[PDB]
């Protein structure tokens, strides 16, 4: 048990570097090995080296040789991945792994199932620039109504969308983002309620956009007067 | 290099069936040197089989692993809609190699999606944009038509969409249409309508709204 | 062409599994370069036939190693030793199996491993010989005995030999290093009575644009 | 390794003797013994690997 902690997303431009680190248990630390692996559209997923915390010692992807650097801090427990001399494919989410068996002195096995992983890291390689979204409130109509917020026109991915902070999480619906035209991204997030809890229930839709350190509040409300 | 190739790309069963996950691989891979992993959509992978039939920590019987040399499977003997995930299986036996994904959907009975629409806020308008907002919600099977008529006008060029992974509690699906127009090009209109094509539909539904 | 730095690492050493060679495991390359400044860091060894191991390695161009399921029943694997630190923790080349005594006991061993694959199969593995009688009967006990490794078209035969060596690291022993290669369809065959230093696996075997080169040159 | 009926093996050595020089076995046992020689000699001999037809 350890539930691996991972750094935040990151925007990097190509011919720049990440170290992105992992946050371990002293068990798994001491006595277990890590694991970089990375996923994207075409590449199911892709094992990077490994290291062994306890010895210091490692083993690398040719693919990633001279570039990826796997380090380590033993008063946190942390293990670093350093992809450098970033390039467009490098567009990933990077996840680290504990090796399923128990380190073997004799035999440090570098290639191993992942028993525990990580939450992953989302790395964006571009030279576009990073931009703040704007957020406009979609505000419902007429036993069960639904509402929701838009963000529009950011870069790059990723947002945490939420609604009433953690409060309201049933009935929630959050959609996969879209890249516009433009080269900003599109998301909404929508959310099913009582109607007649509108009028007693306070909406708020809470955006954050970590990559420009945007973070968005607003309260969705109805209109109806005019006939 | 060993490659692993899995089959089939794509298996949809009901809830109380059977599901058979086939793995081929390259090389000849010791059967105590390879793995299974589901991963849901946005998850880390789960480790679910390891030394081909070893069941990891906190997985569920229903889930067992087979095979040897370059025949492997994985067989989950009782779905649920909480299995609607990608299947990979994993060699270790040289450096760790993994398949191309196995995506399994669960099936559900037929469902009609609830459908909204939403109108640019005046905020938004401010800007210069217009974008207009369709919801189909809860709905089953994932296929879906959708077209956008401004003034009964079929649009077409301005509309994107997306399609949320099947829910892993009732295994609907849910999708966002957005009509992309600018402000003076809302403004030459008066009419915003979305009309939703469905197997749970007898007929098609349209929504609309006025304004301008 | 693919160039791979040899570094402080020998091609054998990082064929065998010497600890401060783990960097080069399953690594490929179109020419090898061997550094003057290379040492080794493990058990002592000693490869005869070395310059023919180090060549046909350096022709195949790569160290894909792929594990495999031997059956060693009644014996203890992955032994390790003080002359093959990884730190200061006892360890061993990654790539061998040391076998010894299990609760007081060594079984004579009788393993195959069947070719069945469209290439060809090569098993790195060695023998044991102590520096003292006692030291061979603590580790195994039974007395000196043989290592046979058959296969269809080879054979070769081993006789463990007791005697003081040359004082490497806290050891005054020393392991011998043998290669095999099966073919497909051939099956390889181990019989041993102890002093056996296992093969994990095997290291797929090739040929081709694919060499070595001593060289202290800066790669650039 | 099994090979139509058996789990054994006989290694096969060779030897010249010369004119003046003797051929001399002591075996306590395992020995697969020699019927007599081939003569032995050199020249346009050779050996070659191929399937063609002799015609
Ligand atoms: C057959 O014939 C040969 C030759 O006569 C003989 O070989 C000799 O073998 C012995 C033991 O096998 C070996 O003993 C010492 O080996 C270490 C090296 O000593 C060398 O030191 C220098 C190198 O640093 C070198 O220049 C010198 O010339 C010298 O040769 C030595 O460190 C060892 O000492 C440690 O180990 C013993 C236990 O074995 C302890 O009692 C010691 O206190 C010491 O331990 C301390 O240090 C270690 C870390 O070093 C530490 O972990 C420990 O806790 C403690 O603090 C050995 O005394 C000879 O070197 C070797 N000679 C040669 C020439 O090779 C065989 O033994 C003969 N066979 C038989 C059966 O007799
Ligand atoms: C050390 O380790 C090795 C490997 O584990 C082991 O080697 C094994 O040795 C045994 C005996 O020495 C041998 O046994 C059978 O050999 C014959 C081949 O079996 C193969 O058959 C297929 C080829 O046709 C092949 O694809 C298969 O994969 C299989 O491997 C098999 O025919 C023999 O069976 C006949 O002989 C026995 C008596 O020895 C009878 O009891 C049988 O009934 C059968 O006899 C019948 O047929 C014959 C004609 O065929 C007929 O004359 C007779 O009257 C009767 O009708 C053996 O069962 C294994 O094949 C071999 N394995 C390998 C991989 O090489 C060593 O034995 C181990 N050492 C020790 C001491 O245990
Ligand atoms: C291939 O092999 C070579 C030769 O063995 C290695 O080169 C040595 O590597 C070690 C380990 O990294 C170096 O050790 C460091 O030495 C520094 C200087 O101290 C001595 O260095 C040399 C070698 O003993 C002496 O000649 C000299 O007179 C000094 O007395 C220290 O400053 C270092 O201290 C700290 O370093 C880091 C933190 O920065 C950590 O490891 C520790 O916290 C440590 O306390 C360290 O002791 C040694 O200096 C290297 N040799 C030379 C000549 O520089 C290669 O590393 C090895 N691998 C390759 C090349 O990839
Ligand atoms: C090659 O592989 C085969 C695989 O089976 C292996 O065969 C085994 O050989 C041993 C050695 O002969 C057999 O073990 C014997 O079995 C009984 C009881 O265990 C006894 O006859 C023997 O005990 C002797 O020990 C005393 C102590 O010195 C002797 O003084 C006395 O004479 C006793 O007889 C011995 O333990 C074993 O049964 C077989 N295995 C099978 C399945 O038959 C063979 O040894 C391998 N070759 C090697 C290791 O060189
Ligand atoms: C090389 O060729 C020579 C040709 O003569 C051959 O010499 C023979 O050696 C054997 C073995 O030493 C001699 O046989 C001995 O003779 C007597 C009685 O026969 C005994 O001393 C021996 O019996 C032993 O057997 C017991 C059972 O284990 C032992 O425990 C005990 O110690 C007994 O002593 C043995 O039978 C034989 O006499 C000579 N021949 C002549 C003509 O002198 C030699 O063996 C060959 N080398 C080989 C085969 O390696
Ligand atoms: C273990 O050894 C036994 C005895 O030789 C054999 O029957 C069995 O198949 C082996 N297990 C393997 C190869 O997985
Ligand atoms: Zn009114």
């Amino acid at each position: 048990q350890v539930q691996l902690v991972q750094s935040g997303a990151e925007v990097k431009k190509p011919g720049s570097s990440v170290r992105v680190s992992c946050k371990a248990s002293g068990d798994t630390f001491s006595s277990y090995s890590i694991t970089w692996v990375r996923q994207a559209p075409g590449h199911g997923l892709q094992w990077m080296g490994g290291i062994f915390p306890i010895f210091g010692s490692t083993n690398y992807a040719q693919k990633f040789d001279d570039r990826l650097t796997i380090t380590t801090d033993d008063s946190s427990r942390t293990v670093y991945m350093e992809l450098t001399s970033l390039r467009l494919e490098d567009t990933a989410v990077y996840y680290c792994a504990r090796g399923a068996s128990k380190v073997e002195p004799a035999a440090p096995a570098y290639s191993d199932a992942f028993d525990m992983w990580g939450q992953g890291t989302l790395v964006t390689v571009s030279s576009a620039s990073t931009k703040g979204p704007s957020v406009f409130p979609l505000a419902p109509s007429s036993g069960t109504a639904a509402l929701g917020c838009l963000v529009k026109d950011y870069f790059p991915e990723p947002v945490t969308v939420s609604w009433n902070s953690g409060a309201l999480t049933s009935g929630v619906h959050t959609f996969p983002a879209v890249l516009q035209s433009s080269g900003l991204y599109s998301l909404s997030s929508v959310v099913t309620v009582p109607s007649s809890s509108l009028g007693t229930q306070t909406y708020i839709c809470n955006v954050n956009h970590k990559p420009s350190n945007t973070k968005v509040d607003k309260r969705v409300e109805p209109k109806s007067c005019h006939h | 290099d060993i490659v692993m190739t899995q089959s089939p790309g794509t298996l949809s069963l009901s809830p109380g069936e059977r599901a058979t996950l086939s793995c081929r691989t390259s090389q000849g891979v010791s059967s105590s040197y390879l793995a299974w992993y589901q991963q849901k959509p946005g998850q880390a992978p789960r480790l679910l089989i390891s030394g081909s039939s070893s069941r990891a920590t906190g997985i569920p019987d229903r889930f067992s692993g087979s095979g040897s040399g370059r025949d492997f499977t994985l067989t989950i003997s009782r779905l649920e809609p909480e299995d609607s995930a990608v299947y990979y299986c994993q060699q270790y036996a040289t450096s760790p190699t993994f398949g191309q994904g196995t995506r399994v959907e669960i099936k559900r009975t037929v469902a009609a999606p609830s459908v909204f629409i939403f109108p640019p806020s005046d905020e938004q308008l401010k800007s210069g944009t217009a974008s207009v907002v369709c919801l189909l919600n809860n709905f089953y099977p994932r296929e879906a038509k959708v077209q956008w008529k401004v003034d009964n006008a079929l649009q077409s060029g301005n509309s994107q969409e997306s399609v949320t992974e099947q829910d892993s509690k009732d295994s609907t699906y849910s999708l966002s249409s957005t009509l992309t127009l600018s402000k003076a090009d809302y403004e030459k209109h008066k009419v915003y309508a979305c009309e939703v094509t469905h197997q749970g539909l007898s007929s098609p539904v349209t929504k609309s709204f006025n304004r301008g | 062409h693919q160039i791979l730095d040899g570094k402080n690492c020998t091609l054998i050493d990082a064929l065998l599994g010497d600890p401060h060679c783990d960097d080069f495991q399953n690594k490929e390359w179109d020419l090898f370069v061997e550094r003057s400044t290379a040492y080794s860091n493990c058990y002592p060894y000693y490869v005869p036939d070395y310059a023919t191991l180090r060549s046909l390695v350096a022709s195949s161009g790569n160290l894909e190693f792929t594990q495999e399921s031997f059956n060693w029943t009644g014996v203890a694997q992955d032994g390790s030793s003080y002359a093959c630190r990884r730190g200061s923790v006892n360890s061993f080349f990654s790539r061998l199996n040391w076998l010894y005594n299990l609760n007081y006991k060594y079984p004579e061993q009788n393993v195959t491993m069947p070719n069945n694959d469209k290439f060809d199969k090569l098993y790195i593995w060695g023998v044991h010989h102590p520096g003292t009688d006692k030291d061979q009967t603590n580790l195994y006990v039974q007395a000196s005995g043989r290592v046979i490794v058959s296969t269809k078209r080879s054979q070769q035969t081993v006789i463990p030999n007791i005697g003081s060596r040359p004082w490497v690291r806290g050891v005054s022993s020393i392991i011998s290093i043998y290669w095999t290669i099966v073919k497909p369809g051939d099956i390889l065959l181990i019989n041993s009575t102890g002093n056996l230093i296992a093969p994990r696996g095997y290291f797929k075997i090739q040929s081709g644009k694919s060499s070595i080169m001593r060289s202290d040159a800066h790669i650039d």
